[PDB]
């Protein structure tokens, strides 16, 4: 009855979604063929919240799992949980569309969203009170975005008041994974911004420097970023699945964000991390677990809060775990570095701590940040766009479903009043 | 005779520019490396997941 | 399911095919007759419910010679007959015999085939066209093949394995005519041509892999190789899967500009690869070097305006990362200014299979480059200059003009030639 | 209606749930137990 | 702001 | 981590070369294959286990590096690093930095361009080459030039066999080795020197071997190459990586060419019966029949020494020797140099190459010394210049390969400024 439902689109977010239900299948104890195969009573308390029940006695995730891509869909139907899913909502279409945004809305997109919808239709009226959606995707494929933010675009016009929680994943600072990542970046957060309310932006550069640097992992492989990703896709549900003495769901964990409903690009993280090599040397106490909390090298977005103020400031808490402190330091965060919170939120960092911890660690976090840095991150990626849009370097491509030039002007004065917002609330 | 032909005719240019091998694989490689079935190159030990 | 097919015209084309589908075979497991001793071959090879693979492929060539020879060889129990077209007389290095006299013969028997392997497919997803620029069928029938299968099909993706005819070295004397000619059919519908000579595989065969002496079978190997390691991804599970398709609509930034050059980096030999450590920043950091280039053509006389990279093996996102972040920053390697971060990248699990008797050794890793680049106009003025040099005193018109072609034929390829100069003049200039 | 796979046409209003879990009438479910 | 020395003191990380 | 590509250039580069790499192999227990039946700073490594060694063999004439691709020592180096031409220089460095050496800039420096792509660290170049010859005064000239405009700072340090006193092999050589240090006098951060005549009289007062041979000496200069990349390698007390050679070695700019002097060079006969203490050892360095280069160190002031102890030597000892050096006054010190002394101590014992001259020794001393004395060693050449230059000999070859009659003019005058230069760094302080 504070149920949600789980969207994946595009092969990174098949893959993110799919080791998301890697760790959630771990802190709720359900096997690959489904079954309750756990020890706490505390672990079936909330499972109603990412499952559904039982005829003979297992737990199959409600995702919906679109992707026109097939070649992604049997990679995780043969997974090590590509078992526990159910084939119904394995929508797929046999054709192609390479980074094509005009048929990810208008031609193929309009009739598979169609095949989409009568599934998600089915999974959101067959709940006692659904809570919201969340979706993961990539900014930088044509599934990610297209099937991504046509999917935001066409629940919102029925669901007035159920959130939307997308978990973005942002092109790289360094380099690009794909040339036209800034084409379809920003055609695609034109309808983010306006049709979503949490949008997590997760960085690869960022993910390889914690990999590297903090967790001393040499070659860090596809199974390992997805995973940290993971750690704060089950952080957000935490207390919504679990007891606490100060609980907070998802919508409580977006008034407390949002101070205006554009300012929804938001800087996730993960607090109890440490290499192999140097477990046995860091004491595990919230002292020192919420300093790797707000240093910039655990932040898996890759633009630094220091050439910023934070806007608004949640962290998540797991395990048994003294409330004096996790109240005291978190003045000690605010007040005696004040420079780097905005002025006019006094009371800025709220908490939100759970009594069972994840499975390895006897207490652990996760972070949540709403910073006004995160401009720097859409700046330089209008940078990127007005470079190829001033010479049309990839628009007959787009042109291929006649969407013009004029949809192009809004896609960039979008971002350019997104950046003079962030840069008006910068200085009070 | 082209079989002798060759056999008295292998020390000569033909040891640096043969057919279609490059130059005879032995006294460069150590032993018997059974080309076919060895993977050159250092891998990772995918320790610490 | 997806698939895609390859039809190989042209005795280059046959002889490339004759040489990258045993690769194809090594691949997946099919012997020389078919029977295997898993989906993956289902891109280019159909089934059969006795348990045999065909190759879901047609050749077509107007001369008899070169597909006979694959009848009576040992892959008579390779291929289909009835895909196996032949002719009866060739084009003889003659573009307007390909086009209009001989070729016409022979288009509703190919395009009757194509439209059978396209048939019993329930996903298709695309075309790799497979020919040369100086034959006659080579150059002739891959133009009536494009006319006929943009009409038939139209919004598929169309990719071509050419070879163009070397700055220096030659083997007809009027490769220069058939070269300005053929290309005027694909600058309409031919969505990514990719580009390789015939001389810059020799320096690669001699320097990097250590023969002299090489044969047309170590030429078409190594374009076996590099066929490959783009299609890769269409048959094999990896980290970033690539699709035909994606990377068709990145690499070719303007219409007129679908003309990448190849690049296969770790061309070692079994000797060196003992002794040279096979790291991921090494072959990324030699796949730029213009020794290691598979076109005749100097890369920083020119821009890099798309680069797409095509891995496999035992390779992971951080290091290749890395490689790319720390080659970027070189001065030498310069791209165009108006693109950005420009690399696609793509990352398979499967390492390359190395064929017995082979001049490669068993790599670990690999990567190919497929690099849309400015240099490439000098190699297209250099041929542009040989064209209207030797056209100017008309010579060799009278084979051309006497099977179905005119005078105006000529001129309207050569401003469609200076189209295709002035475009290239006009991308590599600054924005402001 | 093309596609319109069984499964998809199998949906509910209300959803069952085992007795650990805990639904709005879970409090009525131990009531009566 | 003005603990007392008496007893412990809590940390103080910055960013 | 530590890396030191190795630019051997010359036929005594090349056979130097083989001697170094052979104990610098049966140091770190590489067999001559590359499989060992902290090295890294001279010996790269694949994954079997090949340990495919650092270094640019190169030599613009297919005999003296094609034995090296044939002999034992064959699997070690790997085919592209052992760089070959197909026409030699002829003793004339005109076909050394405009023609014939021309072809191969880009294939070596492309070589080192890899070399390098795998080091991390790499602390320095040592180009090992021969003033006297054409290869070796040529592409060493060319390497050196093409190598700083790309490289950068890294330190460019040279070990060079200096022509002789009066022994020589060439007549030609005059000319070569002071057109050869005007185009390299700017692009070497340090130059250690060692002439032949030299090294053959050690071999023959200390190591009683008479008929000595190129290899013999090969030996002595491998064994003085280890005593300065060894606190790269392997461990110590006091360590001194390249750099420091070159900020304690080298006073002012231009005057960078250090010395040299092995201290414990004893046959076995002797050895056994003699307490070679660290005392004995410094001394031995100190003394004018004992220096590699045929300049007697008592007509000048040493600038600056830097003697690097290796084996089993107590660092008490060494300020000891230093102190009782410091108080004799035979031994002069420029005033400008209070000091004077860098003391490096490695653990590691000096190795016994096989079939050598020296004996195992518990302790040992190389100690690069910039002297004064070096000015009166560049006399005796400048002036073997001037002589053949005036009658305008064997300058119709130079000129006709590229180079012009200036640049004969342009060598004797900046050689000028370094013997006036090693005049002014060697007066007293008013
Ligand atoms: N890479 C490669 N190129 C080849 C090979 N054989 C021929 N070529 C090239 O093909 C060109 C000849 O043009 P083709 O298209 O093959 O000839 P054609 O159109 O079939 O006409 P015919 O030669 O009469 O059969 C030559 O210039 C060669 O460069 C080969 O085995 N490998
Ligand atoms: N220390 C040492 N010096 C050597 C050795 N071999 C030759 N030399 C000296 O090198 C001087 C001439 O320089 P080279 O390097 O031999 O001449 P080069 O120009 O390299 O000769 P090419 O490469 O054949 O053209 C001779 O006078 C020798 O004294 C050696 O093995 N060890
Ligand atoms: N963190 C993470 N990112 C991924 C993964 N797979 C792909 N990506 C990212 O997705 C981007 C490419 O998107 P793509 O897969 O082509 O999107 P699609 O074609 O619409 O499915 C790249 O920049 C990758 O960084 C993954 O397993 N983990």
């Amino acid at each position: 009855m504070r149920e949600i439902v789980h969207l994946q689109a595009g092969q990174c977010g098949n893959q993110i979604g799919a080791k998301f239900w890697e760790v959630i299948s771990d802190e709720h104890g359900i096997d690959p063929t489904g079954t309750y195969h756990g020890d706490s009573d505390l672990q079936l308390e909330r499972i109603n919240v990412y499952y559904n029940e039982a005829t003979g006695g297992k737990y199959v995730p409600r995702a919906v799992l679109v992707d026109l891509e097939p070649g992604t869909m049997d990679s995780v139907r043969s997974g090590p949980f590509g078992q526990i899913f159910r084939p119904d909502n394995f929508v797929f279409g046999q054709s192609g569309a390479g980074n094509n945004w005009a048929k990810g809305h208008y031609t193929e997109g309009a009739e598979l969203v169609d095949s989409v919808l009568d599934v998600v239709r089915k999974e959101a009226e067959s709940c006692d009170c659904l809570q919201g959606f969340q979706l993961t995707h990539s900014l930088g494929g044509g599934t990610g975005s297209g099937m991504g933010t046509l999917l935001i675009s066409k629940i919102r016009e029925e669901y007035p008041d159920r959130i939307m929680n997308t978990f973005s994943v942002v092109p790289s600072p360094k380099v690009s994974d794909t040339v036209v990542e800034p084409y379809n970046a920003t055609l695609s957060v034109h309808q983010l911004v306006e049709n979503t309310d949490e949008t997590y932006c997760i960085d690869n550069e960022a993910l390889y420097d914690i990999c590297f640097r903090t967790l001393k992992l040499t070659t860090p492989t596809y199974g390992d970023l997805n995973h940290l990703v993971s750690a704060t896709m089950s952080g957000v549900t935490t207390c919504l699945r679990f007891p606490g003495q100060l609980n907070a769901d998802l919508r409580k964990l977006a008034v407390n964000m949002v101070p205006f409903p554009r300012l929804h690009f938001f800087m996730p993280g993960f607090a109890p991390l440490t290499s192999r090599g140097s477990q046995q040397y860091r004491a595990l106490t919230v002292p020192e677990l919420t300093q790797q909390m707000f240093d910039a090298k655990n932040m898996m977005a890759a633009c630094d809060p220091r050439h910023g103020r934070y806007l608004t400031v949640a962290a998540v808490f797991r395990g048994r775990m003294s409330m004096k402190e996790v109240d005291e330091q978190m003045l000690n965060v605010q007040n005696k570095n004040s420079s780097y919170f905005v002025e006019w939120i006094p009371n800025n960092v709220k908490t939100a701590v759970c009594d069972i911890p994840p499975r390895g660690l006897k207490m652990s976090a996760t972070f949540i940040g709403n910073s006004t840095a995160i401009q720097e991150l859409f700046k330089r990626i209008s940078e990127q766009f007005t470079a190829m849009f001033r010479r049309k370097a990839f628009l007959h491509w787009y042109t291929g479903e006649g969407m013009d030039e004029m949809e192009f002007t809004e896609a960039e004065s979008n971002m350019n009043d997104l950046v003079s917002e962030y840069q008006q609330y910068q200085d009070a | 005779q082209k079989m002798k032909d060759k056999k008295e005719s292998v020390y000569f240019s033909n040891q640096r520019a043969p057919l279609g091998k490059s130059h005879d694989q032995t006294p460069g490689l150590p032993k018997g490396l059974d080309i076919l079935n060895t993977t050159f190159g250092t891998a990772i030990v995918r320790e610490t997941s | 399911m997806r698939e895609c097919i390859s039809v190989h015209v042209g005795q280059a084309g046959v002889q490339i095919g004759n040489a990258c589908w045993e690769l194809y075979c090594l691949e997946h497991g099919i012997q020389p007759d078919g029977q295997m001793p898993d989906d993956s071959f289902n891109t280019f090879f159909s089934e059969t419910g006795a348990g045999k693979h065909v190759p879901r492929a047609v050749f077509v060539d107007l001369e008899p010679t070169v597909i006979d020879e694959v009848r009576t060889g040992t892959y008579r129990q390779l291929f289909h007959p009835e895909q196996l077209i032949t002719g009866k007389e060739d084009a003889a290095n003659n573009y307007a015999r390909g086009h209009y006299t001989i070729g016409k013969e022979l288009i509703d028997l190919v395009l009757d085939r194509i439209r059978k392997l396209a048939d019993q497919c329930t996903g298709l997803q695309g075309f790799l066209i497979f020919h040369s620029f100086g034959g006659g069928t080579g150059s002739g029938f891959t133009s009536l093949l494009m006319e006929r299968l943009s009409v038939d099909y139209g919004k598929k993706s169309k990719l071509e394995f050419s070879i163009y005819p070397a700055p220096q070295v030659s083997t007809a004397v009027v490769e220069p005519y058939n070269s300005i000619l053929t290309t005027h059919t694909t600058l309409e519908h031919s969505d990514c041509a990719f580009m390789v000579d015939n001389e810059a595989i020799y320096d690669i065969c001699r320097r990097n892999l250590d023969i002299e002496r090489p044969t047309y079978t170590n030429l078409n190997r190594l374009i076996g190789q590099i066929v490959s390691s783009i299609t890769a991804s269409l048959r094999f599970d990896g980290a970033l899967n690539v699709d035909l398709t994606e990377f068709q609509t990145n690499l070719v930034p303007y219409p007129r500009i679908h003309f990448p050059l190849a690049t296969y980096a770790p061309v070692i030999s079994a000797e060196k690869a003992y002794h040279e450590q096979l790291s991921v920043a090494e072959i990324t950091n030699a796949c730029f070097e213009p020794a290691n280039q598979m076109v005749k053509c100097d890369p920083r006389h020119g821009k890099y305006m798309a680069c797409c990279l095509l891995y496999r093996g035992d390779v992971v996102p951080k290091d290749v990362n890395a490689a790319i972040a720390t080659i970027k920053t070189k001065r030498t390697i310069q791209f165009v200014d108006w693109c950005p971060t420009g690399f696609k990248v793509g990352i398979n699990y499967q390492p390359p299979t190395v064929v017995p008797g082979g001049d490669l050794a068993k790599v670990q890793r690999a990567v190919c480059m497929l690099s849309n680049t400015t240099a490439i106009a000098e190699a297209w003025a250099r041929l542009d200059h040989k064209f209207d040099l030797m056209y100017a005193k008309r010579a060799f018109v009278h084979w051309y003009v006497g099977e179905g072609m005119e005078e105006g034929e000529f001129s309207e390829a050569r401003e469609d030639m200076a189209a295709l100069e002035k475009d290239y003049e006009e991308v590599g200039m600054d924005s402001v | 209606l093309m596609e319109r796979k069984g499964s998809l046409t199998l949906r509910s209003h209300h959803k069952k749930y085992s007795k650990p879990v805990l639904v709005y009438s879970w409090h009525r479910d131990r009531e009566t137990y | 702001i003005d603990h007392d020395v008496s007893m412990f003191q809590e940390p103080a990380y910055t960013l």
